[PDB]
């Protein structure tokens, strides 16, 4: 699973 | 003791709870007839099955969108504005605005069903992004998602009337940095009063987390089909938790309220536009 | 045309399948009683809820594990051996090893059922580990299980009788290497003539390219609650999918293979040694 | 979401 | 059937090719003269060997360009426009854009030669860079190359008149990401009908995998002294290769186009305003 | 080898004109800022006060989003006004109205170096500033005063346009460095002194500037000790004035003429204030 | 309410502590006249910068170990056994463990002055290395110390009597995991009922965190110059201090537990054997 | 002040030169026909063009090899000894060794010519480790290259005669890590006092800086097609450099010596062995 | 061993 | 671009 960053 | 959902309707008129801070999911939305683009059954589904995509999440990969942008704007053509209309929880979020209740809305949809239900965009944190602007991927030009929309429609990749390059819509793929708004859970989330989780597990980070920042004093309800993620690892005093239909639940809390006259008015009123 | 239930049972029956490789989830466990510890509601979820973890998962985190093995431990005595016996799925399986159909079974368990039920090490790829083995961590000594199993028992921590330190079972935890045999994949799924899936989407890699490393030929038998995973997004002619509860699915089959009295001969035998 | 990984 | 140099150029008279899209490395300029950084015998390598550099590439490093500026400066005051000359393949890019046949020409060469050979910026994606525009390391202010070119002729280094930070030219350096209109590729090789490879053997990424990016009825022609790369290791039907010298096989197309005479003309009145 | 008298007459006879100064936490203790890493201030006590697991991590971005009220403790209290300058400050100061000073690079949060009349084209705040402040998200810049009652009230300075939380330009944890930290490249080759004070240099890349000006270029260390850079590879020309960093500026002060005119701009500078 | 210097005494000799772990740093060897190779003035330092090394601490960095191994055998030469011996504070440690009271003795220094001054090797956990062994930096095969003893003190770079390649001690460099024996403070710090510091800030983690691995009953006490770290960060109502002079203050604590003979004594037969 | 060919040659005879270190690459083993397996027009090509490799590298990927181990073992099958004999170089290294000259011997090729010269192992240093051993990729049990020959001679996946594994030949993939032995530099560049540079230009790391591990009066001898890489970049004093063809230059040298008689009698021998 | 520079 | 084996 992805992820968008914080 | 442990309050019920009547105890929070009580809470929010007397209106000592005027900052109420709201999080959503998928969940929400599949009352719309949102197709879930991972699973079968839908004709989204179908038509991206034509490419050579090697998972879903694929279609939210820069590397792939470069390589052929069209699996992802079949997506943006099935979600763009106007082909889907928002259901009885958006309305009631709307509802929670218009008295002057609502704080900040953070959002996981791409389907921008909040803004098309009346909530201005200030109370809005679309953390994975938005179809209502574009920005060129070459000379990064900010453009209206009206500008692409004819293209859109048309099966054609929106290009730069500038530069030529692809104008992208500004949806958050994976690897890119969730949206400068965001970060405005630094002072929401201290200043709530209320917590509301609206169809989604909150299972992946950073939601996750913020799910526990906010005062232990605080009031979480959580409206979803199961109980699930932070709010059943990390359970609260005042926690309550609405679990079944979602669209249910809140008829439910609407009802509960006594607005739900006022709700179906506000319904007439807002389907009348479209 | 496409493939049903029956067709390959039928496959079975005709000899024209007689190398299975069968991978396995949490699904064909939980008819064992197998709490999950995830999820809210058992006494095993309730007992974690007493120390501070920030999350389930944390129990296989080795971080966690050196700051306080106790959790991990609590899990450990829940599932060791004996506590839980095989159901009617494991003994399918074992059914499928005596009649010199089962080329490998991979589990992504830990409860070391599979084992229970008969099927000989050597058939098996336990690639989330094991509670029969122990690894000292301070001198990595190797010790059996039951070396330690008092000490799992008494809730007291195993410590190692040559350095002292903590004797920590097999188990794979996050970040560490899959165990070596795992690597037997990249001879098995090229010889297998049927890819059987149970209780598991194989939704996570690598276990999901694996379902695409059988030639395209191989039919593959999803019997699983729901169709999602690599199943979902690239189908093969020759799929089928048992939807449902797991048990009915794996005894329609076993009818299908008129294999039902020497299941429940089988059973009789094996629940009697017990 | 953290995984096993391969050698 | 297999398609000959011929069969290209008649393609191109006809105009059933006016998209072409051209991929151009080294081979291209060294009969300009230009002198390998990374090859001994030129003047440019002995002024080099005078700095404390580990190895050449690290004059396209920033940390050394921070530790030292004066090598890049060195190397950019050698391959400044107006020391070197276009040669017959340039000028023949220039007529292909002349006559309206040009979509994009993509450069790994850093000597600015399609520039001075009178292709618009518009149609160039120099890869690697270009000694065409600046950018101060302090304040991002952007500058012509023109602004700089005294104090590069003069052995100084360019100061910013606001900040007085260094004033670098846009040479991409190792680290550093590719220029925006690279991203132009996304659009330009699905929309181009013939694929035009010059002077560079395509080992490199991202550069490699472009060549497979054209759609499969698309004629790839390779004008190299080698055939290796993906157009060696992944072959087309409609591939066409003219091994040799650059020049002699360029010559070769351009008399086979009918065009010699044409280009004669060009390469006269252009080299006359040098 | 030099003296200490050696480089005072080389700027007197003004062969030294290009002088690049590094400054670090020792010239600003004479004013009396409080180390927040050291128990025993108040600050430290008010540190103590909040939910963190180190004091370091007032410079961290996700305890800052998690908790930006210890931080803003910080910039309370060492926000422009609550210190004056010292000495060592005035020094420079003067060496900037006398046109010696090329640039100075401070690794200093407290802002003294503004304070005490020095241009901000001659400094490189290599850590940040409170001079100025970014809304974490919009990005708007704001001047330091826009926000000074916000954080003198103890309040989280908040965004007119968007409510995010206005930050000072202070460098956390992780974060580039300044963009005018790239100055180096051109200052340093340029310099015809190198002037080291109170600082160990134990942080790079602050650390191996002091080795970027010529070999011909005198560095005059004014320090406690004798460490760092200036210890493992030391020049034919380096100047070690060891012991306090006060007592040594002013020994140089002296030793340069300057006392007087230095005690005057003390004088109508501390009047000001 | 406090505890004093003395209420430790009290607590150890009236055996209340009997399971002390000991944690050490710097500041304990240093009176035995042990040179800081950081810091100038040592003829260890003068030499060296003898080498290319941009800083001292790249004697404990790998590739500059390979590229040049001398520096550090300089350094494994300066404090090689033999060359130092231990003083009051080791000795306390080992009085410490001959009464039975030591749990654990956790070390940062690499001088071996806790081997020399007679305290097993179990009871240690040399957290930075030690030169009492090496490995074979080729073939891994282990040696005692004074296998290269000779070597090291001749100047000459030890070679393995198998491979010949180079025998290296066993510190632990930068990068490198710590020792295994690291891994005993999960069990050693619960079981612990007197935690004492001496002679280190203890700023650097993992050491840092396991001053607070501790039980909340357990007495901490500090024989340090400064108060500092997370003692002074984190305090607890049981902690004690004792600041100033490191072997001020263990000779202070050994007089209120009234061992001066007994030490004076065992100082005087260990110096006897050296 | 600069030295010939005959210089260093008179130096070896004299013996002021017995501690001889020697590079290689591919150069020196394309007179014994080694076909490039990256460049088309060999059959090895061809046939690897057979399989799904994106390029030809990923060969000596383990990701590739564990999906499909096949074209890696075409490969070991052209390569496997027995298939190709040494020439003259290789024969000259060896004489080398029997006259007690070699230290080591640095090679970058997998065809195991050196060790099928007649240099013992401990002499070597394959840097790409080899085919004349195996090791089983789940049990790690090692093998005697001649254990698998068969299987791979008949183009069958060599299976673990234990637990079935694909045993795979000792050739260093992409992405781990050198052979143990590789560390012998750190004793063997120091030692040398010749350094011998054959058919490499030595572009790629860790071999290039290699080069200037010699102390600075060591004479380095190129015998080269070209003179590039570190020895052009960073010339010395004392430098040779024989360009040409490798076996021309290299006969030249062994003529130089005076050991042609030696050389043709040990080519007799030798090729008579096999 | 060589430097390259990255698509974004 | 180019894979390496890394050196330990
Ligand atoms: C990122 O994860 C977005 N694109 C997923 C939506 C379906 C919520
Ligand atoms: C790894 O993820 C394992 N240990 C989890 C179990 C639930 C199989
Ligand atoms: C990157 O590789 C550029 N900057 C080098 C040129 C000389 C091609
Ligand atoms: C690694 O790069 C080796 N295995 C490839 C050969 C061609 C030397
Ligand atoms: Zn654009
Ligand atoms: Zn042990
Ligand atoms: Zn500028
Ligand atoms: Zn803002
Ligand atoms: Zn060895
Ligand atoms: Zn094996």
């Amino acid at each position: 699973r992805s992820g968008k960053v914080m | 003791g442990k309050l019920s959902l009547q105890d929070v309707a009580e809470l929010i008129r007397a209106r000592a709870c005027q900052r109420v801070v709201v999080m959503v999911g998928a969940g929400i939305s599949t009352p719309s007839g949102i197709p879930d683009f991972r699973s079968p059954g839908s004709g989204l589904y179908s038509n991206l099955q034509q490419y050579d995509l090697p998972y879903p999440e694929a279609i939210f990969e820069l590397p792939f969108f470069f390589h052929n942008p069209k699996p992802f704007f079949t997506l943006a053509k099935e979600l763009y504005p106007g082909n889907y209309k928002p259901n009885v929880t958006h309305y009631f979020l709307r509802l929670l605005h218009d008295k002057g209740l609502l704080l900040r809305l953070y959002t996981q949809n791409i389907d921008g069903l909040e803004r098309v239900s009346g909530i201005p965009a200030s109370k809005l944190v679309e953390a994975h992004g938005t179809f209502a602007s574009a920005t060129c991927t070459v000379c990064q030009r900010p453009f209206p998602g009206e500008d692409i929309r004819a293209d859109v429609m048309a099966d054609r990749v929106p290009r730069c009337p500038v530069c030529t390059g692809v104008v992208k819509p500004d949806i958050v793929f994976f690897g890119e940095p969730l949206p400068q708004r965001f970060l405005l859970h630094v002072v929401d989330f201290p200043m709530a009063d209320l917590l509301l989780i609206l169809g989604t597990s909150l299972e992946v980070e950073p939601f996750a987390s913020l799910t526990e920042a906010v005062r232990s004093s605080v009031p979480r309800l959580l409206i979803n089909r199961d109980l699930v993620g932070p709010l059943a690892w990390h359970p609260r005093s005042r926690d309550v938790a609405q679990l079944g239909d979602v669209v249910h639940g809140v008829e439910s809390l609407v009802e509960l309220l006594g607005w739900t006259e006022e709700m179906r008015d506000l319904v007439q009123r807002e389907t009348g536009k479209l």
